[PDB]
RNA sequence: GGCGGGCCUGAGGCGGCGGGGGCGACGGGCGGAACUUAAGCAUAUCAGUACGCCCCGGAGGAGAAACCAACCGGGAUUCCCC
RNA sequence: AGGGCCCCGCCCGAGAGGGUGCAAGCCCCGUACGGCGAGUAGCGCUGCUUGAGCGUGCAGCGCGAAGGGAGGCGCGGCCCUUCCAAGGCUAAAUACGCCCCGGGACCGAUAGCGGACCAAGUAGCGCGAGCGAACGGUGAAAA
RNA sequence: CCACGCGCCGCGGCGAGCCCGAGGGAGCCCCCGCGGCGGAGCGAGCGCGAGACGCCCCGGGCCCGCCAUGCCCCUGCGGGCG
RNA sequence: ACAGCGUCGCGAGGGCCGCACCCGGCGCUGGCGCGACGUGAUUUCUGCCCAGUGCCACGACCGUCACCGUGAAGCGAUCCGC
């Protein structure tokens, strides 16, 4: 037999991130770990593969001279020239990055980095939002509604922008002609167009082929499988459609 | 067998040719008060204190290697249970 | 096939790869010419000096062989002690010296002593024309040789006071002995768990 | 150095392990292949062989404490069953012949003498080695060592001619067991396996 | 002799025989085959010295 | 607080002096097959072989007993006959 | 064209050979002949190896001595015989190509090296790693 | 075809012997030259250890071991004789 | 193949692959996401069955099932246990 296409994809080559021409990657330092850095936002551009918006904001160098740009997913409400501000003391409004300590209950959360300091890590795709709802002050954890629905515990130093990610609707498109993924996907790595295993002749893939085209054995696969073992639904705890 | 049967044997006359350096004793008691017992000995010398002899000449050949030499740590480390 | 007795040879390993395990002896004459000629150098540069040197006299080891003597390492320092002479002096008359051995019988001194004393008497040492004409040993120094056995015509009444009458019950007693006794202890042993 | 013998036999002893757990931390935090400004122990340097002469240098070489795991890629080896092993076999050579091969190499100019051990952390062995420069007018005007400077004992440690080389190949142990091994491992089985075929037969 | 050639059978179906053809098409390391290997080769192993008493 | 003086670890640069690569052999250290043989085939066998890798030298390796033996004993190594 | 025959001789410490226009000791070159000892040993558990078998040598990890090793059946107790491991050096006798020299009861151009040829690892062929041929003779003199 | 084991058969030398072993000899086809193998078996081993006959062959008879058995004994789980 | 439709894993101290190791891809990503699967635009729907075989349990520890550890023993290997 030979390495499936999910073992190959590891390589990365001829599945690599076709990241070229994108706009680039969307800092506690001491005045905005006492106070708030203002910022303007100079521009919302797009970037490759990422569909929301991302923006270029420019902020004093506290370092001692120039203006250091930032790019950041943008919140729906941004206007260019927005005086987005970011700190302990930043007030509360959509675009600004406060600790999530600071963030009043129920505000709407971006970018929010699961430890302090982390640059940005949780809710960062298009329409996704995070609810802050729960502070422990003894441990200084507050619980935020993660887009799935799970619930974490993200320390209060850790911060995030308020509001929602731009974008917002974007799945709920008919995409209707096969061209529409094809330039979806040329902007992202090369996964499509995907062929099913029962397709493939046996030495090939693991469901393979047989004179009538089934999976034969179960789809369910255990989590303790190999790397070739692991090609159906993993650790399914329930298949099929319910309620 | 391992030798020859001869009933006499010894027509010929046979040769009848065939220690601790004390000093290094005064070596080993200057470096045992700078460095005190070993973590393995400690326990020997416990369980000779408090549970029998037959375990702590098991704990040895054990942490250590044959019998002839566990015997030995248990002379050398008896000393300072009984002693006290 | 028939009555074969069954082959004992190896499978020929590495025939014609790797290692060269064929060595054809097609230089016997040829070596012999070369070490002659060698041998013949070292003659010319002490002509006064023997090629080889004196060795000691050893009993082959061994029980087959105990009865024998052939030429060994070196003479060991007591045997060094009958001719009054230092390691580094026996080297310079010589006598090759095996500090390691050890004589292992007082007889094995005594043979030894005598072959270093020949030595020594034989041996003519210069610190010019005696050097010219001194002629150097050739061969092994004083080769020794085992005599041929002989008959001693003794008595025979005198030597039968020696032996014990039916000879074979003596020998059989003490070569059974250690298995006869240890009987012994198995019987007694026995015989101690019940009366 | 008699006293500095028997401090360093109790290893396990409070004093020495507190060193032992700073020097190991030194060490890690550290680069691989360190020049040491002098032998870390004296003694057992002095009992290898090193002198405070110029030409003898002394370099430290951390190697990884582990199993073999064979190269055979994606973890497989196509040959017959016996053959099928890769993550339990063991080195053939002790680590310490492994420090000085890759002490030789990283210095071919140098020449290695013998090696000590200086710590060990259950993920790194550190074996220090003493290396002498085979060029310094001291050395080749040294009666002692000038033969380390003799053509023959260049790169000792690639060729396992060290102490370390004389136990894995096993030279150490002598007498019965060692008999098939002396002249070397492959030139003992080659004596005994030649058909002389003498002339004269 | 005759083995500082690189020669594979060709195989049946080609219409030549099967003997060791060289990239050519030449015929080689064979008994027969021009500059083929001596059936078997003579070697220096030969007793050249018989013995007498 | 700062600033020199040694000791000690570490930097740059110069001077001299070495290293590297080449040999279809022999010699050392390695990593290491499989066809083959077992009338099949798994241990075995080929074979501590090819091949890969790194090393010297005119030789190399080995070598002065933590040796053999059990005797009316030998006594570093290597090679030969058996 | 004799280095052929036929009569006769000469030299040999040289009658090995090669050349010369036919078979040459004596036609030429030659040849014989001269001269100037501690993270160790051990032990346990695995792998690797050996003929070494309750283990030949090795290694990983754990654990680690002081009088300690060996004696070819283990394990304890008692002796004996023999040696000092955990550091090094050291000629000799041994091996062997390229390279040069001699001899072959060796092959004599489909043979013998792939390759006896004025230009063979060449002409060529293959992207490449690589593969790899064929081809000697006029005569005493080009007359 | 050639080497190398092994089984026979013929022949040559020598015969309770026999042997160009490796080597060494101003030595190469000449001299000198050890193991080996045979001369005794049998038993797992401790061990024990052959004679009585005959052209030859074949059989018979006994003798040596290994395996039981009886008896007698001396230097006794040992020796002898059946 | 495809648009659509479902199923499934996964919150990064994580999923899933590379990979002799050193460690790399998805990822310049973050659940409107990355992967793993089926089915194959719409219109209309999708019955019943968990026996078996798969899979899943901040579902427990019933029994069985290792190395270490630890008990009892034996001089000591070792063996019985727990």
């Amino acid at each position: 037999g030979r390495r499936i296409r999910v073992q190959r994809k590891g390589a990365g080559s001829v599945f690599r991130a076709h990241v070229a021409r994108r706009l680039g990657a969307a800092a506690n330092d001491f005045a905005e770990r006492t106070g708030s850095v203002r910022g303007v936002v100079k521009a919302i551009l797009h970037d490759r593969g990422r569909g929301a918006p991302l923006a270029r904001v420019q902020f004093p160098n506290m370092r001692g001279e120039g203006r250091v740009n930032e790019l950041f997913i943008a919140p729906e409400g941004m206007y260019t020239g927005q005086e987005v501000f970011s700190g302990n003391k930043a007030t509360l409004h959509i675009g600004n990055i406060l600790p999530v300590g600071n963030i009043p209950e129920g505000t709407y959360v971006c970018n929010v980095e699961e430890k302090p300091m982390d640059r940005g890590c949780l809710a960062r795709a298009s329409g996704t939002y995070c609810l802050v709802v729960a502070h422990n002050m003894e441990t200084n954890k507050t619980r935020i509604r993660l887009p799935s629905g799970q619930k974490k515990l993200i320390s209060s130093k850790a911060r995030a922008m308020i509001g929602l990610v731009a974008g917002g609707g974007r799945t709920d498109k008919p995409l209707l002609k096969a061209g529409n993924a094809y330039h979806k996907y040329k902007a992202k790595r090369n996964c499509w167009p995907v062929v099913r295993g029962v397709a493939m002749n046996p030495v090939d893939h693991p469901h393979g082929g047989g004179n009538h085209q089934h999976i034969g054995v179960s789809s369910c696969v255990p989590r303790n499988a190999v790397p070739g073992q692991k090609v159906g639904l993993i650790a399914a705890r329930r298949t099929g459609c319910s309620g | 067998p391992g030798k020859v049967f001869n009933l006499k044997k010894g027509g010929a006359v046979v040769r009848i040719v065939r220690k601790t350096k004390p000093h290094q004793e005064f070596v080993k008691s200057i470096i045992q008060e700078c460095t005190g017992m070993a973590p393995y000995e400690m326990h020997i010398i416990e369980l000779l204190r408090m549970n029998k002899d037959r375990h702590a000449l098991r704990y040895a050949k054990k942490r250590l290697g044959n019998i002839k030499r566990a015997k030995a740590k248990r002379d050398q480390l008896s000393v300072y249970a009984r002693n006290i | 096939g028939r009555n074969v007795a069954f082959s004992n040879m190896r499978r020929y390993k590495c025939t014609n790869k790797g290692p060269n395990l064929i060595k054809n002896w097609f230089n016997q004459p040829a070596r012999k010419i070369r070490r002659r000629q060698t041998r013949l150098q070292k003659a010319k540069a002490i002509f006064p000096c023997p090629l080889q040197k004196l060795r000691p006299s050893v009993t082959r080891c061994s029980q087959k062989f105990n009865l024998t003597q052939r030429i060994g390492r070196g003479f060991t320092l007591r045997e060094l002690q009958g001719v009054g002479l230092s390691a580094g002096k026996a080297r310079q008359i010589g006598i090759a010296v095996d500090p390691r051995r050890k004589n292992k019988s007082e007889e094995s001194v005594a043979r030894n002593v005598a072959r270093l004393k020949e030595y020594l008497s034989k041996v003519t040492i210069f610190s010019p024309e005696e050097i010219q004409q001194a002629i150097q040993h050739q061969g092994v120094v004083m080769p020794v040789v085992n005599p041929k056995p002989v008959i001693t015509t003794g008595s025979i009444a005198e030597a039968k006071k020696e032996v014990p009458e039916n000879l074979f019950m003596y020998l059989r007693n003490a070569r059974t002995a250690r298995n006869r006794a240890r009987l012994a202890k198995r019987d007694a042993e026995r015989e101690a768990a019940a009366k | 150095y008699k006293y500095v013998q028997e401090l360093w036999r109790k290893k396990q002893s409070e004093a020495l392990h507190y060193l032992f757990r700073l020097r190991t931390w030194e060490y890690r935090q550290l680069n691989a292949i360190k020049r040491c400004s002098h032998p870390t122990r004296p003694e057992k340097a002095r009992r290898l062989g090193y002198k405070a002469k110029r030409g003898y240098v002394v370099y430290r070489v951390r190697v990884r404490r582990g199993g073999r795991k064979r190269q055979c890629v994606h973890g497989i080896s196509y040959g017959k069953p016996r053959n099928i092993g890769i993550v339990g076999l063991k080195p053939s050579r002790s680590l310490r012949a492994l420090a000085e091969q890759k002490v030789g190499r990283r210095l071919p100019s140098l020449r290695v003498l013998n090696s000590y051990w200086v710590a060990q952390d259950g993920s790194y062995k550190w074996y220090e080695v003493i290396l002498i420069d085979p060029f310094h007018p001291w050395i080749r005007n040294d009666p002692k060592i000038n033969w380390i400077c003799n053509p023959v004992m260049k790169r000792r440690e690639c060729r396992g001619l060290t102490s370390a080389g004389r136990k894995a190949r096993g030279l150490h142990n002598k007498g019965i067991g060692a008999m098939k091994l002396r002249p070397s491992k492959r030139a003992a089985w080659k004596r005994n396996h030649t058909r002389s075929l003498r002339r004269y037969r | 002799a005759g083995v500082q050639c690189t020669a594979h059978s060709w195989g049946p179906g080609r219409a030549v025989a099967r003997l060791p053809r060289k990239h050519g098409g030449i015929g080689a390391y064979a008994n027969f085959a021009r500059g083929g290997h001596m059936a078997h080769p003579t070697t220096v192993i030969r007793r050249w010295c018989r013995k007498v008493n």
